[PDB]
RNA sequence: CCGAUAGUGAACCAGUACCGUGAGGGAAAGGUGAAAAGCACCCCGGAAGGGGAGUGAAACAGUUCCUGAAACCGUGUGCCUACAAGUAGUUAGAGCCCGUUAAUGGGUGAUAGCGUGCCUUUUGUAGAAUGAACCGGCGAGUUACGAUUUGUUGCAAGGUUAA
RNA sequence: AUACUCGGGAGUCAGACUGCGAGUGAUAAGAUCCGUAGUCGAAAGGGAAACAGCCCAGACCACCAGUUAAGGUCCCCAAAUA
RNA sequence: GGUUCGUGGUAGGAGAGCGUUCUAAGGGCGGUGAAGUCAGACCGGAAGGACUGGUGGAGCGCUUAGAAGUGAGAAUGCC
């Protein structure tokens, strides 16, 4: 019925993912794909291989119509977060939280 | 206590300015792997009480086994050699199929070991029969030579 | 041994201090507000 | 032997959180804030049985007014009538006549006016 | 028709087959109860009590003899540490109205 | 200088109202037959939707 | 239990018309306020809004006790540093009737959202001319 | 007696790493499965990572992998919400949506009444006094030996042993 | 319907305002210091808009019953346009 | 078992209890699913206690007594 992919431990902050999955989210494959390819963001080329992969499953695995998919569902889960620190003026470090993301899409015939 | 754990000599910051809660060790109690504040120290937990009453206590648990039908007294119980069959075939013939504790005084060696490896059957002399012994235990079985010798004490 | 009574009077549970509102001996544990007599080693001595 | 604090805490502090259920935001999540949101819900509801017994029965003395004037008699007067006419029937029997019965609250009306 | 009866430091109004809720009444869940005290009788010729209609009474059968939905009772003092929780259930008597005389 | 009250999930999420992504201004080319921003070159043809290159 | 409560569009509300000519500015307003809020009928339910439409005419011949016409001021300001404006019921009577009544009776009303909708059902005219013939209003007296 | 914030500082290559010129200070960090049977092969992808297929009792046990709470972050949507002035509830209450440990039930809440958090400290604090970002864990009248008093038990002009 | 005695265990030793009687002060102070009564402190409820200390009055729990207190009864707002 | 008078409360005195870990004895549950965890409209005057279902995958209640590292929301607490 469904196909879903997932990237797992991106190093890309779940926010700056959001903002683009939320512009694919109910779109055709198709028109979704150009979404993404015409979005200049850092996440929309992540993005773009985890909805294609969805895709790929849904062709091989299922053999369901690339023709005729819709992107069902699309979200970004936060990941665990890299822990860094930024030296600061008068011997103070700052933290840096170097946060990762869990992107999925599932897609689906309509 | 926080003495006694590793370390923690030094106040680990300026009493004042750093913004911070005041501390003056790291092994103070509130600290993570600090002290404890009092917690088990070892100590006895032995008493006794008096002589009169601890007599009066075995009197009492072996008037409550004849009371509840549970003292058994024997003529004998001996064995030729060490042998727990033997042993479990008396407990039968006795019709005991409980714990039991057996008193014997007529040196008996063989009755030790030929009880030692039954779950719920204790074998003592006499001279040693204690309250928690029979509390401890269903039946008292204990041989005519063990009630004159525990009859002589009490 | 499964049915062990203490003679009725003979042993009592002792008070806990300092464990909530509800007993009474809560927060101050008895002790009332401030002074040296609220004090750990707190008090003066016998005489 | 340690005892361990283990259970009884998260026990106890998930039922006042469940208590706090439907409250706004951090309300109806965090045990700090549920624990005074439910603490002050028990004492306002204590405070509003004790309110409530006061707004019906001034909903009620309404709703009497109202259908008294409709006779020519104020809730005074009509009460201080039925009082005379020896008539005992509460202000909530009486509200709920005037709304559902205005006949047989007509009637009692009379009742009021013969005894002034 | 329907009747107004003095029950339980309250008045109820009561029409035949109507399922009512009272405080506690003395009645087995078979028992037939009579109220005797009847404020009020509607229906075509109001028949009016000063107080109470002599003669006239409503008739129910004990239905249940429960106790209601538990409530919590809580209090407290800010700031005297004083806390107060208790919990309610008021024994009711549901009757049905079997008939106005 | 410095919050006050810590920022509640409703207020965040309402100032966030705003903070999002247009949907980019495309549409299908006829001789490509994918999809182009208007008025840039289209690569899957590999030049200008019209002007031959 | 069973109290009855009345529900939005149960009760049915009615058009009245009510002559200002010569009755005190108060009186008017505190019989108009009960008549609004729906406090006449027994179905009256505080949460609800039960009660009737009221246009008022003539309240250019609203009655004003004492020096009030000279000596009662209507301020309002403005929030503006000294933005304090002031009228005398005596001009605003003349000037600004349909506003005077309002400004009376809106006092006297909810201060709450309901109170609010129960002020939208007020109708002053200055003469004795109202344009809601096809709302059939019927005369009121006090 | 402890059972991984406990118990040693140290269950693990710990007096290590790290800090300090130095004396010295001094951590964190346990758990796949019975067995590696540790995922052939196919697919998308540069890889990571996925989806199948297979192994297995289980893979939502997949090389840090028993369980997996809360804060916190999201997706979906039953009810409400853009004329309202809100310590956020509570009491009354339509409407709409449900259907339970079956109960004078559950969710939501137009509108109406009432309503200045918790703690500490104070004569008096909603306080424009103090403390707490939140959640979790840990975190404070104990033990020994004496004194005294009450209760209990044994014996009683006696009672009791210490080493 | 309590007193007293003997034992065990306390807390308290910053008080506040109001009325009355005094001093200090200016016959000032929400001032200060005594005496005397009350309330608060440690007291929720009603009234005094709001308002520890004023007026009324003491909350064991439940009720969609009733009668009263101070204070009120044209509207906000329950009750007299008595 | 009735009658009568009571039942606001800080410091504080007095009483009766709930729950936690461990021990003993008795009696049980548990791979036909233990503890834990999640959910629920159930029960008790309170502390609290069940039941049902999901997750979990091997231990745990109950009764009576005993012993305590026995209950946290505040310490500019510690991690
Ligand atoms: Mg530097
Ligand atoms: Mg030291
Ligand atoms: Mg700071
Ligand atoms: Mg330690
Ligand atoms: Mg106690
Ligand atoms: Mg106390
Ligand atoms: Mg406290
Ligand atoms: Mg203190
Ligand atoms: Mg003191
Ligand atoms: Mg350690
Ligand atoms: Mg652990
Ligand atoms: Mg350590
Ligand atoms: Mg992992
Ligand atoms: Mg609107
Ligand atoms: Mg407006
Ligand atoms: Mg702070
Ligand atoms: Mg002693
Ligand atoms: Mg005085
Ligand atoms: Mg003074
Ligand atoms: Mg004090
Ligand atoms: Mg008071
Ligand atoms: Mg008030
Ligand atoms: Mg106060
Ligand atoms: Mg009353
Ligand atoms: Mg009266
Ligand atoms: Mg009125
Ligand atoms: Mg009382
Ligand atoms: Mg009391
Ligand atoms: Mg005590
Ligand atoms: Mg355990
Ligand atoms: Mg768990
Ligand atoms: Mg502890
Ligand atoms: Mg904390
Ligand atoms: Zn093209």
């Amino acid at each position: 019925t469904s196909a879903k992919a997932v990237a797992k431990t991106v190093r890309i902050a779940p926010r700056k993912a959001r903002i683009v999955i939320d512009l694919i989210r109910g779109k055709q494959v198709g028109e979704a794909i150009a979404i993404l390819k015409y979005t200049p963001r850092s996440a929309s080329p992540i993005i773009e291989k985890v909805l294609k992969s969805a895709i790929a499953n849904a062709e091989h695995n299922y053999d369901l119509d690339i023709n005729n998919l819709v992107v069902e569902e699309a979200f970004v889960d936060e990941g665990p977060t890299l822990k860094r620190f930024r030296p600061r003026a008068q011997g103070r470090a700052s933290a840096i939280n170097k946060r990762t993301s869990h992107i999925t899409v599932v897609v689906s015939e309509v | 206590n926080r003495s006694e754990v590793r370390g923690g000599g030094r106040k680990p910051w300026r009493q004042k300015g750093t913004g911070r809660a005041r501390q003056g060790s790291i092994r103070s109690p509130q600290w993570r792997g600090g002290g404890v504040v009092f917690g088990p120290t070892p100590r006895s937990y032995a008493y006794k009480l008096p002589k009169k009453v601890r007599r009066l206590a075995i009197k009492s648990i072996l008037s409550s086994k004849v009371n509840e039908e549970k003292l058994v007294v024997l003529e004998g119980l001996t064995f030729d050699a060490p042998k727990t069959k033997e042993f479990a075939a008396f407990l039968k013939n006795i019709s005991v199929d409980t714990k039991a504790l057996i008193v014997v005084a007529g040196e008996s060696e063989n009755v030790e070991l030929s009880a030692r490896n039954l779950q719920g059957i204790t074998v003592i002399p006499a001279e040693s029969i204690s309250v928690l012994e029979v509390a401890k235990h269903d039946k008292l079985i204990i041989t005519k030579a063990a009630v004159e010798k525990v009859e002589e004490v009490l | 041994l499964h049915e062990l009574k203490p003679s009725e009077g003979s042993r009592k549970e002792r008070n806990r201090v300092g464990r909530g509102t509800g007993s009474g001996n809560g927060k101050t544990s008895g002790r009332g507000h401030k002074g040296q007599k609220a004090r750990s080693g707190g008090g003066v001595r016998l005489g | 032997p340690r005892v361990k604090g283990g259970t009884v805490t998260r026990k106890r502090r998930k039922k006042i959180v469940k208590l706090a259920k439907g409250y706004y935001g951090s309300k109806h999540l965090l045990f700090k804030v549920a624990n005074q949101a439910v603490m002050k819900s028990y004492q306002y509801a204590y405070r509003d049985r004790r309110q409530k017994k006061r707004d019906f029965r001034r909903l009620w003395i309404a709703r009497i007014n109202a259908a008294a004037r409709m006779q020519d008699l104020s809730y005074s007067k009509l009460m201080h009538g039925l009082k005379l006419a020896g008539i005992d029937i509460n202000r909530k029997m009486l509200a709920d006549l005037a709304v559902n019965d205005i006949a047989s609250f007509n009637t009692l009306a009379d009742s009021a006016k013969k005894a002034l | 028709m329907y009747a107004i009866i003095e029950t339980g430091g309250k008045q109820i109004k009561v029409e035949a087959g109507q399922e009512i809720y009272v405080e506690k009444l003395a009645g087995e869940v078979g028992d037939v109860v009579t109220f005797d005290k009847v404020l009020f009788v509607g229906g075509d010729s109001a028949k009016v009590g000063v107080p109470f209609v002599e003669g006239a009474t409503v008739t129910a059968k004990v239905e249940k003899q429960g106790r209601a939905k538990k409530l919590t009772v809580y209090k407290y003092k800010p700031k005297k540490n004083y806390h107060k929780k208790q919990g309610h259930r008021q024994p009711y008597t549901k009757l049905t109205i079997d008939a106005i005389n | 200088a410095v919050p006050f009250r810590r920022t509640s999930k409703a207020k965040k999420r309402k100032r966030r109202t705003h903070v999002k992504l247009q949907l980019p201004g495309m549409n299908e080319c006829s001789n490509c037959g994918e999809y182009r921003l208007s008025h840039h070159v289209c690569p899957e043809c590999g030049q200008y939707d019209g002007k031959d290159v | 239990r069973t109290t009855y409560m009345a529900k939005p569009g149960e009760v049915e509300r009615k058009w009245y018309v009510i002559d200002a000519t010569g009755v005190s500015l108060g009186r008017l307003s505190s019989e108009v306020a009960s008549i609004l809020r729906g406090k006449n009928k027994p179905q009256f339910t505080p949460h609800i809004d039960t009660g009737d439409f009221v246009i008022i005419i003539n309240a250019g011949k609203i009655g004003l006790t004492g020096k009030k016409a000279t000596d009662k001021i209507y301020y309002r300001h403005s929030q503006y540093p000294g933005g304090l404006k002031s009228r005398t019921a005596g001009e605003m009577r003349t000037n600004n009737p349909e506003k005077l009544l309002e400004l009376s009776i809106k006092g006297m009303l909810p201060k709450n959202s309901l109170g609010r909708q129960l002020f939208k059902k007020l109708h002053v005219y200055g003469g004795s001319e109202h344009e809601h013939a096809a709302q059939q209003p019927e005369v009121y007296e006090l």
